[PDB]
């Protein structure tokens, strides 16, 4: 209802505040400079990011009239009705004082008049064009529109006069998300032992509109937790129940339960690799002031390679969780399509989603399958592989801004990748993940059995992978359920990776050095 | 006295598209 | 509906009996409740019980009871009803049949409808803290509702009302204003009635009265009584043990299912796998969803991870559930490498299955049941431990039990034993037994039609109702002549 | 007659129905038969005019108003039952349906006998055989 309810959209809020207040507070200033401002805004971004809230806040803090129009609401199957609705809406808005019209989901009523087939939609597009810009176009009225995909709009609509400026309201950052969270929780009574900073860091990938839903769910959970034994005021209200209210950390954690939980603890061994990864991932975000004073960008790419089931994806998840960034894990074959131009579309969509929410860790598993050597294949599958490889090359390092994205590749055949993905600036770091040693087996046994009721079984592995140890542990747990963890389970479980792979991996590691 | 009125606006059609499989 | 009734009572008492406590808490999200589910569950009964359990106002507004024909006559009426419910007292407004005044504003082509839905939305959104009014809305289908009405602020609390005492109470309420009988027991009528709700008991009573009137007309005002037989014939004229053999296998399966619910399994063999899946879906006291092998990838539009994806979403929504995956080999087929369009589609389907099956944690209590005849063509990537590790391998007694269960509602000849068929058939299956029984029935029907034609010819130039009322041993011996494995 | 309830003067169909019901009530506990109710009772989806709403609502309120001493019953006969205003199907307005379906062979023989009992039939007539080939014939 006011500007104090706005969090994270500092620059955009200030911009819109200026554009709407300057010509209303001091028109004489614009007369002195002798021009008029632009009366048009196009908000674009994900849904649930304070668009409507910001519009109504601007309308309320500046005495005006706010008229809401829904996209599908005004659309009519019958002929001659939609444009009449638009005309009457604009007319009644013009009848009031200086007003702010808001068109929500305008892309549903602007199909560009290019690929559209029906006739009503193009007629309503023409009606909008006439209403916004024409003879006697507008007299002291502001128009705002909101959309998710702004490219699916008629180019005639994105012109000066109609929609002069195009503000971008994306996902808020950590500080903006903290502002939003405190804004929502200010009305709520907060019990002690709750810290907003941690709850803002943990809710890394939340758009902002569902933060309010999170708070409401936490309050609902607390009140439901203190109503099973306390009466529901079916006879009379009490005074000892009103006091001692407020949400705690458990309620908010439960609400968050209603993108993986790793805290650098389950990972065992690989100490130097862990140190290098945290070093090269944390400084770009933890302490960027040092980089910007040194005036140099951070390294982004990393590539693991070795035998399978070693913990590559687990390591990626752990590093993603240590930082408050997001995490997009995709498999190689999972993106290919039998159609023409679909795999590259998938790659572009994934990287656009990654760049739209920074910082972000993108994890490409089985990179050999997707980034195969272009070389020579003389086939349609060869053409598709070449096209997808080129799309990767141009999307990882091309005509982009590369604001903050950390690409991490995990492969099993390091020889089947072209010498252009491994170029520094794309996947500069190449770090071989080896098998675990005796001390590494001690570490993995200690970290696997944290919430559960060892050297002898650690020395009885002789070159196994972490997946085998996980299988042993799960079998022991299953037998414990069937029957604390007894020694007989481990004794009977001990009874239940090719050397060639080892040779190949070592060959590539030594040749690389 | 009352009166009636006729109205016939439009309908909805279905198109068919072609694709290219790689 | 103990849990649902308690939830509705809490949601109608806490925001209606202790508004001060709710304000002190600092959350006022509860303002709209929806009730969906199959018809005849007690949604109207629950609404009436809520209205008769509280002394607050009850302004019931039906779905199609808002249309008038006058200019904006539905929005003004809705506003008047809301203002009356807010002015009288903190109360509850009951919207029965909500599927009529919410056409989604996208598929509809009318005008008044698209203005009313907007009026209802702007009236549900325009509820302040001092109103202290609640809304309860009942609907039949849970899919024909506008998402804007189910948004946070208007409709967020949905209930899924999915008994004998209520049926007995309704029966005694209906029949307590009539001279029924002196040897009637309404407990039996309330117990034997399963799917009746609200009106079915009234229709049963009306049919009993009509049958009583007809009984005492072809053979007098004070001597009128609807006896127990009248209601009995009105109800009759209105509306794990089946798997023989494998006793220890079925016992182990049931024990494993019970313990996990106190993930997955696969059957392989020559046998009754679909029969076992049906028995599990019938006698497990849990939900059950079954799909065919190549039926999960027949939705098109990238059915690979679209049809299977939405199947897994519906499965995880109704937790716990059982996913009966028929013909697992046909779906997986050990995709490996094919280098074609069919190979690419199979790889996409396998990837979708792996990414929608391996992502099931201990939450949602999911359980995938697969069945196959040839386990050679199953993908080893799906038979690995941690995703699907169980392997249930799948006789004369089972064959005899299947033959006796298939001939339950069948007029068999008394001089016939099914042990000979069980002993003669060794490597057969329930499908082949059904085929043999169907061939015997066809032979019996042909013989009956021949006898009927002979009797008609003799009459034109009398036997019993059927010259062969039961299937003799000759019909079975002639149907088993062309029986294969 | 269903479509015969309208009139020329402004707002006379309601008066027509009112006087019809008044005449049906004042004389005796009579029985009134409305033919082709679908012509004056379509689902709301297929209603755009305003006189249709007025006449439908007048018929609804006339149907509901039923004193204990009226003892008059309405007979509706529609061949298009799936396009009726469901408001009329509510209890108290129209509760008892009569699915007059297609007769069987015996029914067809009965109809044949009924219709042929007023004409000079040759000796060779065998209506039983005719009542077996007229499979889909109805009434
Ligand atoms: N910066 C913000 N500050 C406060 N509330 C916010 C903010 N961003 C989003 N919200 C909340 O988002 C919810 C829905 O977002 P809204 O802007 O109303 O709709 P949409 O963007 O989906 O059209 C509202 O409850 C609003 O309070
Ligand atoms: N250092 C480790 N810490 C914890 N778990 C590990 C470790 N190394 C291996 N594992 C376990 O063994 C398996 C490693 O395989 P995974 O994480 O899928 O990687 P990869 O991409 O190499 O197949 C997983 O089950 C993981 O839980």
């Amino acid at each position: 209802v006011g500007y104090d309810d706005i969090g994270g959209c500092r620059k955009q809020m200030a911009q819109i505040r200026e554009m709407v207040e300057l010509p209303l507070r001091h028109p004489q200033l614009f007369k002195a400079i002798g021009i008029k401002p632009p009366r048009g805004v196009l908000m674009y971004g994900p849904p649930g990011t304070g668009k409507t809230l910001m519009a109504r806040a601007v309308a309320n803090e500046t005495g005006a009239f706010f008229f809401l129009i829904n996209g599908p609401e005004v659309m009519s199957k019958m002929a001659g009705e939609s444009e009449s609705n638009l005309r009457k809406a604009f007319e009644e808005a013009e009848k009031n004082a200086p007003a702010i019209i808001f068109i929500d989901e305008i892309d549903s009523i602007a199909p560009k008049r290019d690929k559209t087939n029906g006739e009503v939609e193009r007629r309503v597009v023409s009606q909008l064009l006439t209403l916004m810009d024409g003879m006697k176009a507008r007299s002291n009225v502001v128009v705002i529109a909101a959309t998710n995909r702004p490219n699916s709009i008629d180019p005639a609509l994105r012109r000066f006069g109609r929609f002069d400026r195009e503000v971008d309201i994306g996902i808020p950052d950590a500080t903006g998300r903290l502002e939003v969270l405190r804004i929502h929780t200010k009305n709520m009574k907060l019990a002690d032992d709750v810290d907003l900073e941690a709850l803002a860091a943990e809710t890394h990938g939340y758009v902002g509109a569902d933060i309010a839903s999170l708070c409401s769910e936490a309050a609902m959970q607390q009140i439901r937790e203190k109503m099973d034994l306390i009466d529901l005021d079916e006879d009379e209200i009490d005074a000892e129940v009103l006091d001692s209210l407020g949400v705690t950390m458990d309620n908010f954690r439960f609400a968050l339960g209603n993108s993986v939980n790793v805290t650098w603890d389950d990972v065992g061994g690989l100490d130097e690799i862990k140190e290098e990864l945290k070093e090269t991932v944390e400084y770009p975000v933890l302490h960027p002031d040092q980089y910007t004073k040194f005036g140099l960008s951070p390294s982004k790419g990393v590539l693991f390679y070795g035998p399978p089931g070693t913990g590559k994806t687990l390591l990626a998840k752990a590093v993603a969780t240590e930082v408050s960034a997001n995490f997009i894990s995709v498999k190689g074959p999972e993106l290919l399509s039998m159609w023409y131009g679909e795999s590259e579309s998938n790659i572009r969509d994934i990287f656009d989603k990654a760049r739209a929410a920074a910082p972000t860790v993108v994890f490409l598993d089985e990179l050999d399958s997707i980034a195969k050597a272009r070389g020579g294949s003389l086939g349609d599958a060869g053409g598709a592989s070449d096209r997808v490889v080129n799309q990767l090359l141009t999307e990882m390092d091309g005509m982009n801004a590369k604001k903050n994205v950390f690409v991490i590749g995990a492969t099993n055949r390091p020889d089947q990748i072209d010498p252009a993905i491994l170029r520094p600036g794309r996947l500069d770091q190449l770090i071989y993940v080896p098998l675990p040693d005796e001390n590494a087996r001690l570490s993995i046994l200690n970290a696997q059995l944290r919430k559960t009721p060892l050297t002898a079984i650690a020395k009885a592995t002789q070159g196994f992978s972490g997946a085998d140890l996980l299988y042993i542990v799960q079998r022991a747990a299953k037998y414990a359920i069937k029957d604390y963890i007894t020694k007989e389970h481990f004794a009977e479980a001990m009874k239940t990776v090719s050397d060639a792979e080892l040779r190949r991996y070592e060959a590539y590691s030594q040749q690389m050095k | 006295a009352a009166a009636a009125a006729a109205a016939a606006a439009a309908a909805a059609a279905v198109a068919v598209a072609v694709a290219v499989a790689a």
